[PDB]
């Protein structure tokens, strides 16, 4: 599968829920 | 009426070519909504 390895060039491929569930508690 | 400023002189500042890349498909894709204010000139490969 070197066609897929060519077809995926430059692709480069819950913490913000944690800091808001504390403030929704407050 | 209003009194206006004037352009000085030919002063040359060139830009430079930075290095990173991004993929992320949401509208903000950075710190805020518009993109041409928050996109790096011309990027290197």
């Amino acid at each position: 599968s070197d066609y897929e390895r060519l077809m995926l060039l430059l692709s480069d491929r819950f913490m913000r829920l944690r800091f808001v569930e504390a403030w929704r508690k407050k | 009426t209003l009194i206006n400023q004037h352009i000085l002189k030919p002063a040359p500042p060139p830009t430079e070519i930075p290095a990173r890349l991004q993929v992320k498909p949401p509208q903000p894709a950075a710190m805020k909504i518009p993109n041409r204010p928050t996109l790096l000139g011309g990027s290197a490969i």
